[PDB]
């Protein structure tokens, strides 16, 4: 109730700043990102 | 609910679409560096040849 | 007002907004006599509406 | 707690709902129980 | 008038703006910040139109 | 894992991984903890179970 009532605690600053830090440390590392697990993804019956 | 939050998200999807413009700039620009290299190389080759 | 009691102040509504209307307030003008209509739907007002519709004729 | 509960608005939506349905949906994006409470109808009912 | 002699019908509401119908604008801001995958991928962002 | 801010977590998600594996995270995460008579809507951290 008081994190709806007082608002977000993490600042826009702070968050946009935490947000490209992530950015670009991931194009940094040439991180490909997930895809959705596809239809036939052979993988998919092991993983399950 | 507090106003903040609406400023909270509006902020994350700016910089959101702000970060997506240039990683699309960066990339476009590595890969003209890319083809001007390998065009340096052929020439080399062809000079070589 | 009730839309099945009182059917002469809706028509007069439409009549002003034929006059003086677009589409869009008479959506809005269709909206809030659904939600009137729906609003009105307890068994002592359906009883009114019965008891008046079977007086008049 | 979904269905039976007298609170719950069974009643086609207004527009005013809607926008405070989208605009709170554009401030949390998939916080669905949080914005329940807000609009004025369940999580389902917001979310179909 | 007295000393001479002596001596549009309807009214309009303005239309809403298309641009301003708040229902599908927020519909295309949503879609837009929605479905937009990775912005690790880069590729063009989709445009919002906001209008006023 | 109590300060953890869901739009945030749900941005830094989409980040990584495909955006329907970040909204399905997201919205778990908002669910109702309930115990005995006892009730309330997590909107704010992360559930660690």
């Amino acid at each position: 109730h008081n994190h709806m009532k007082d608002g977000p605690y993490v600042s826009s600053e702070e968050a946009v700043a935490i947000y490209t830090t992530t950015v670009h440390w991931l194009e940094a590392r040439k991180f490909s990102p997930i895809p959705f697990p596809s239809v036939s993804y052979k993988h998919d019956t092991k993983i399950l | 609910i507090n106003d903040k939050f609406a400023q909270f998200s509006e902020a994350l999807f700016m910089a959101d679409r702000h970060a997506r413009e240039e990683v699309r700039q960066r990339a476009m620009m590595q890969q003209r560096l890319a083809e001007k290299e390998r065009q340096q190389k052929e020439e080399h080759l062809r000079q070589l040849a | 007002c009730d839309p099945r009691t009182n059917p002469e102040f809706w028509a007069k509504w439409e009549q002003f907004e034929v006059q003086h209307g677009n589409e869009d307030t008479f959506k809005e003008m269709l909206r809030v006599k659904r939600s009137v209509q729906a609003k009105y739907n307890t068994d002592v007002n359906f009883i009114a509406s019965q008891a008046l519709a079977r007086s008049q004729m | 707690n979904e269905w039976l509960d007298p609170s719950i608005k069974k009643i086609e939506w207004s527009r005013e709902e809607d926008e405070k349905l989208l605009h709170l949906a554009k401030l949390m994006p998939t916080q669905w129980r949080t914005i329940a409470p807000i609009v004025g109808r369940t999580a389902n009912q917001c979310l179909e | 008038s007295a000393m001479a002699r002596e001596s549009g019908a309807p009214i309009r509401t303005p239309r809403a703006p298309a641009q301003e119908d708040h229902i599908a604008n927020e519909i295309r801001n949503i879609k837009a910040l929605t479905e937009t995958q990775s912005s690790l991928l880069g590729g063009e962002n989709a445009p919002l139109a906001e209008g006023a | 894992y109590e300060k953890i801010e869901l739009t945030l977590l749900n941005s830094l998600l989409r980040l990584i991984m495909d955006h329907n594996l970040a909204d399905y995270i997201t919205a778990k995460n908002n669910v109702t903890l309930t115990y005995k008579d006892m009730s309330h809507v997590n909107s704010y951290g992360m559930i660690r179970g």
